[PDB]
């Protein structure tokens, strides 16, 4: 006998009409997830004639000329593969071109979504087969590659987009899975894959367009993961010309932002600051395939410079299909240029050097455009720390001495104090043991303006806010990762009544293992009391009660 | 549950002829658990001790009367490279990706392997660095003129700094030459330890963050190598004696801890944990398994010895490699996840050029989307599915 | 001299088109939520005449009529009203009149959503200062209600909804707030609401329409959160009749649903099942105020008990203004009746009882339906135990039993088994530590199924999995808070193992601080080596260095 | 940094005519931090030892000599109920919403404050139960027959039971009336112990669910009232001969842990912490605060006194209130969050009910939804306003 799943799922296939199918899809779903068993089975018995039918209905749903029909079987295939295995995987082919037509075809935009997951999907599962790699995935993958091309290629000249830009994500986001797994069938579409992806590596203001943050991070995902298809074993040469080629583009760009302020930076590396004409507003950018779509206005050029900066981002999020060189100096030179120009505090205004042929326009913009760039370059140094872990050590003066700076010229904006937080606390967890006492004086600040934002927060000096979370999760690291020695006693005390008017018992935790030594050579008391007041069951309690 | 390797690097010429055993290899790789086998073996090596270091991809093996370095690959199974370096090397060791090498002139240098920088920090010592241990935060340096140097790695690594490097702090409560040293993996400024052993019988744990010595411990010869169990709660400790001592750091009397002496009391430590028939010799390389319930030892005759730390019984034989074991360095069996991997090493060079680092990047999901979340998931997620049929309808 | 980010703002609002504006809205907020401090001021220096004319252009781009420009001026408000505190509250009211006629003019859905939310942090903000609710919020607010109720009013009889199901959602969730903020103003349009959210409260296959599940929680939450506007103090009443009247429901399509089994349940409150007839498929429901609207068919039955019991679950979830009485004894009793009736194991059909006047179709529909009831009554019980902690320890052996009983005869669905993994922590964390041995013996089973599963993730015995990562948050709650006593030696093996294998650092420590001592009464070995060697420098290992 | 607040609660006659002191208060509320004042007072009552217990709603108090629980409300400042218990009460405390009473007869109860269930136990206790403590797991009620019974809460509380109950344990080193009880904030079967103290001059330190006694101390007087500092690091205790005495179970010799003696060795403390002048009395309750640095006591003949436990200094005496000071029960300054409020108490009924729960459920955000997060953010979040503006055109 059957179990009861599959003859339930074959009874409401039976008298459904196909129309509605999609509103019955969550239960079908759910009951062909049930009977994995019975398609796991390699193909009379009951069961087995039920999973025929099955199959047999399947594919008449999917090859049947019905958008719900094939929604319906988009959503059964999908959970099919799930559960079935290399059985359904054998037979996976026709379903593949089934799929692929549902693409060509005219249809709702979330069933072409689907598909392109369950295409997705089926190549990732096919990849353990070698023979089904050779039969399945080689001869339908550059027709899958050419419908979803077709859909996200832009006819800019004639008509906008027809496609909507989260299909274009979706489009991407898979095309990023592809061109990892299958390197040399997806080789002849990177030409068309970067022009269609030009537009939202960084866009500007005077592009006229809004673009989706995922559209621009699965853009730039898809482009450095592009080098994977580069022939006779060229991604680490493409890799690091197309980095050191974004590394010029955002000095390029810097010029024409700094324009305005007379710059006292000198390369190490060897860059040298060109003229720029002071008649007329900042521009840049053009139509050629290297350069960036072009901009005009300061605020565009602060958008592209950070655009710019997001892609360094996303070069180091993305994984290399072979070593690579980095350039580290490169980076830390062009961030160190960035955060040397920093807007003056209200009633100095004057003190800043400034070109005197810029009108005064120009200079509040680029002041109130300088804290989106630091937020840029500071995470930029985020995404560095956590590729590298402790290879970036030797770099953490200098970010010290960038978030530092970023920090005291910034220190009225919530977001660049939070993306400062985040980044002092790898930063303390990489390199702060060790550090001399001129860095914790200055680091000083920064511990000052986060013990403020927690206390706000709980209210003892309120609602929960993304600064200060980011403060409380630094909270634990100024005790274990800070020489305790360097800090002064008022900012050990701060740290102390932050961390027991914040209930945080991580940071407790941390200051009663760590306690602080003053210069008469006797030890403050200890937090404890607080914490197993507030936390007597926890776990942490726990262990101090071994 | 699970299966335990080690690797082994032997030095000298063989021992004894007709042995069957291959001449030409230096470096064998083993499986410990299940059962003793030998997965693949290294050629042209020869090894002193404290010269071996075992990553993930490569085996770093320093030369006898030679300073040059031995680069195998562990994946490909040859050997990669033979890095030249200035001074003859005492010791090396290998902390992230970076190696740590003194030398008879007494300097220290730090070899990045990505990045091809050498480090050289002018002569401290006087003599030969012979042991040299690391943390993550610091770096402890032991030599014959029985000082030991504890070194901040921030201030040794930076770039910009062109003046020379000093340590920040001097252990020099020992007489004689450093010949172990061991560091406990705290990485806290309170609750660090470190271990040495010197050749006046003498086993001092410190406290090197603040300098100060926790315990003196007293062996009746002195301490050739050292190891640690895994729980930081003994000491291994073999000797000229060819016997092994084991020294509880938490037992009845604990050496540290509340129930603890003074620090200026002395500790002796007379009763050997195991003792070895001077035709294997007494041991020149000790390691610890990942469990800590097994040990191996390797011998000057050739003799790699399995010891039973929970069962305390009599040590077997392994297998004899007709050479002079060096070497013993135990293999994690569980793999860790590290955002890159060092495929090949590059070699330093005093050249002017701007700061690269060469790694191959490896998939980290450091990039989230929902599209993940609907490709991962069995079927689809109920939200998005009912979010699929609004906007199919 | 004014600061730079209000003269920004100035200079670009007067220089942009107004169709462009949403286009620079990001910017703009960005810049108005920089300048804080000048709208702070309370109302000739620059700063003052500055914010004047940035507050003049608001009014103007919200009255003038351009949707852009009215969308543009919705965020700008939103971001003056966050930012600039009395000031800008004791102006707001041409603002709410304003955003109140943007909700009744024919506009994008988006910049009505906006303009609800809008207007709902205006309400929450207002209640702060009375004078300001007797000028502000009292007069305008019937309008808005109106304007609410309005949109998601259905015209069943006429068309189908124009609105779309999630600005249903927003307007429902918006109403859940001013509810509870202003009882008597909202309280005349309490039997509005109640029609309009009738159909989501839940929705079966039968009703045609697919129901977001955000829907149903925010109709649910609102038609509880509605006795806060029972006049005379009538709160209290009001809840319990409503709950008692969903137990009731719940009791009465439990009867339609287990026609087809013979039930050996009997009541301890005095509900007795009436008897069904056997003729044709079940049925129930009505077009009646008090009544859910029709079902029919065996799964519509399924998913109209589903949606009852998470009915029930909302009433936890939700505040109540009054002390209430909560009938945990009815809700015990009919968890108890939904979860004694289990489908048989493969080969065991026979075995229970069933009407013989049944088809075999609608037996295995029943049989595919159970374990979805029985997740919702296991996710009932965990909001039972959220809401009450302590108080729910009476409840714990029944609640031990049910889940013990579900989780045996549904051991296949991984559903099923997440949810009771989540189940049995709280109820581990609650009465776990003083468990007889009979029912340490009766969960056995969850403790091989859930080491089974984290073992299999691992790949020890793989990607995480929902199933996975509830077994792995079940983990340490099997040392600490279960009797190790009444543990078998191969269970607490099999625990340290799945501790080790799946590098969980707290169940390595919760195994390190309950030692297992067998019959021979001598410890077994701990399993500190493995959490040293595999976390050496993370925090609870230092607190074990202490 | 904080305000610190305690009720105080009296008993008997006036002792001084005169005083211009209220003679119909009964309960006051005090501000101990930062200066002296009195809050607000509650009329009518007169609370023996240990009768007691404060929430942040209610405030329940054993009468003298008498059935009945007189409970206030600290919401509405008044008295709102006369309960009736079935036997004369010697002591009740209060754990989560549950109030457990002993009594004369020996037996035990427990009254659920939301439900009005009474789960009465059959008189296990030969006489009165004078101490009563409780854990989230266990409830320990020490008699005047020197046993003290280890209870267990889930199978007094659960529903369906008819049969009667029985205690999980019993401690019965004692010889003597068990006058004072507390716990350890461990609920772990290891790691939690419970102090007793008896007329026998005796305090033990057990580890109840094991069964067995830690440690066994020895007073010159037998201890009326005990508390234990927050840390759970040491024990306050006062005596008969009016003297208040510490005990640190970790410092020099500790009397729990690695470094203890053998737990069937009597350890006897003898050094005073402090003294009281007889014409104030010996203290009979004993009070420790929030932090810990600082302690409060109340005597017989009024005063209530307050002890630098960090400074070591003489007592300072706050107010005298002209009746015998019975109970001292701090209130943390910082408030909890509970997801259910109990404004109004339900009397215990034995008539045959549905099991019914009655509180007011409080906001505890666990509903989520995204505009919440709409809501609740600065401005709008940037992924959420750009898709507005692509829904917009």
């Amino acid at each position: 006998t059957a179990p009861p799943d599959l003859r339930v799922v074959c009874h409401r296939l039976a008298s459904t009409p196909v129309d509605s199918l999609p509103r019955l899809c969550p239960l079908l779903i759910n009951h062909v997830l049930r009977c994995g068993g019975p398609l796991s089975e390699p193909q009379t018995s009951e069961t087995a004639m039920l999973v025929h039918k099955f199959r047999t209905h399947i594919t008449s749903l999917l090859t049947g000329k019905s958008p719900a029909g094939r929604f319906t079987a988009v959503c059964l295939i999908k959970a099919v593969i799930d559960v079935g295995g290399w059985e359904s995987l054998r037979s996976a082919e026709p379903w593949i071109r089934g799929l692929i037509g549902v693409l060509q075809k005219p249809d709702p935009l979330s069933s072409k979504e689907l598909s392109i997951v369950t295409l997705t999907k089926l190549y990732i599962l096919l990849q353990d087969y070698q023979t089904l790699i050779r039969e399945m995935a080689t001869p339908t993958l550059p027709g899958y590659a050419t419908a979803c091309l077709q859909l996200i290629k832009p006819p800019a000249s004639g008509r906008p987009l027809k496609v909507p830009l989260n299909f274009v994500d979706t489009v991407a986001w898979s095309l990023s899975k592809l061109v990892v797994l299958y390197s040399t069938t997806m080789r002849p579409f990177s030409g068309q894959i970067k022009s269609a992806l030009r537009p939202y590596i960084a866009p500007t203001s005077s592009d006229n367009v809004v673009v989706p943050q995922s559209l621009k991070e699965n853009s730039r995902n898809l482009l450095i993961l592009l080098t994977y298809t580069a022939p006779k074993n060229g991604s680490s040469d493409e890799w690091v010309k197309a980095i050191r080629a974004t590394i010029l583009d955002c000095h390029t760009t810097a010029d024409q932002v700094f324009r305005a302020v007379r710059e006292s930076w000198e390369s190490t590396t060897g860059y040298h600051i060109q003229p720029v004409n002071a008649t007329g507003e900042p521009s840049g950018g053009g139509d050629s395939v290297d350069e960036l779509p072009p901009w005009s206005g300061l605020q565009a050029g602060a958008e592209r410079l950070t655009g710019l900066l997001e892609y360094l981002t996303a070069y180091f999020n993305n994984p290399t299909r072979a070593p690579v060189n980095v350039p580290l100096g490169e980076l830390l030179d062009l961030t160190t240029r960035l955060t040397l120009v920093i807007p003056p505090s209200l009633g100095a205004e004057d003190s800043i050097e400034t070109n005197p042929a810029i009108g005064r326009d120009e200079k509040a913009e680029l002041w109130s455009a300088l804290p989106d760039i630091h937020h840029a370059v500071l995470r930029l140094h985020c995404a560095i720390i956590r590729r590298l872990e402790a290879n970036a050590i030797p770099l953490a003066t200098d970010i010290i001495d960038q978030m530092v700076r970023v920090s005291t010229a910034s220190k009225q904006l919530p977001s660049v104090r939070e993306t400062a937080y985040i980044l002092a606390k790898e930063i303390l967890l990489l390199a702060g043991s060790t550090l001399p006492k001129l860095t914790v004086d200055i680091l000083i600040p920064l511990i000052q303006s986060s013990c403020h934002d927690i206390l706000t927060a709980a209210g003892h000096a309120s609602t929960a806010s993304p600064v200060s979370q980011a403060a409380s999760a630094l909270l634990p690291t100024f005790f274990t990762h800070l020489p305790q020695k360097h800090l002064p006693p008022d900012i050990r005390g701060l740290l102390d009544r932050t961390a027991i008017l914040s209930h945080n018992q991580s940071a407790m935790l941390a200051s009663c293992l760590h306690p602080y030594r003053d210069s008469r050579g006797r030890y403050y008391p200890s937090i404890l009391p607080f914490l197993v007041r507030r936390f007597p069951r926890d776990e942490s309690v726990e262990v101090l009660r071994s | 549950m699970l299966t335990e390797e080690f690797v082994s690097a032997i030095c000298g010429p063989p021992l004894s002829s007709n042995t069957a055993i291959a001449k030409d290899v230096g470096i064998y790789c083993h499986t410990l658990s299940p059962s003793y086998s030998v997965k693949s073996t290294f050629k042209k090596s020869s090894v002193p001790v404290n010269c071996l270091a075992v990553s993930d991809t490569h085996i770093f093996a320093g030369q006898h009367e030679k300073a040059y370095v031995h680069v195998y690959s562990r994946l490909r199974g040859n050997q990669e490279a033979f890095v030249a370096l200035p001074e003859r090397i005492r010791c090396l060791i290998l902390i992230g990706d970076i190696l740590v090498v003194g030398t008879t002139e007494g300097r220290l240098m730090l070899w990045e392997i990505c990045t091809g920088r050498l480090v050289s920090t002018p002569a401290r010592h006087v003599q030969a660095v012979s042991c040299v241990a690391a943390t993550p935060s610091h770096v402890l340096t032991g030599s014959d003129d029985s000082d030991i140097h504890v070194w901040s790695l921030s201030q040794l690594l930076e770039l910009d700094s062109a003046a020379e490097h000093e340590p920040l702090r001097t252990l020099a409560n020992h007489r004689a030459a450093i010949t172990a040293l061991a560091v406990s993996p705290s990485d806290s400024a309170d609750t660090n330890f470190c271990v040495s052993a010197s050749k006046d019988k003498s086993c001092i744990i410190w406290n090197y963050q603040t300098g100060d010595a926790l315990r003196t411990l007293i062996f009746p010869g002195y301490p050739l190598c050292m190891s640690l169990d895994p729980s930081s709660r003994a000491i291994f400790v073999s000797c000229e004696d060819s016997s092994l001592y084991v020294a509880e750091m938490f037992g009845e009397k604990p050496l540290l801890g509340p129930g603890s002496e003074d620090p200026s009391t002395v500790v002796q430590i007379s009763t050997p944990f195991g003792a070895t028939q001077p035709d294997v010799g007494p041991a020149s390389c000790l390691s610890v398994s990942y469990d800590g319930t097994m040990l191996l030892t390797g011998h000057p005759r050739g003799q790699i010895m399995r010891w039973d730390i929970s069962e305390n019984k009599s040590p077997v034989e392994l297998a004899n490699l007709n050479a002079a074991v060096t070497n013993l360095i135990f293999v994690s069996p569980f793999l860790t996840s590290k955002p890159t991997k060092t495929v090949n090493i590059i070699k330093p060079s005093q050249a002017e050029r701007a700061y690269t680092f060469t790694a191959q990047f490896e998939p980290m999901s450091f990039t989230k989307s929902r599209l993940d979340s609907l490709l991962n998931a069995t079927g689809f997620p109920a939200d998005a599915l009912e979010s699929a049929i609004v906007a199919f309808y």
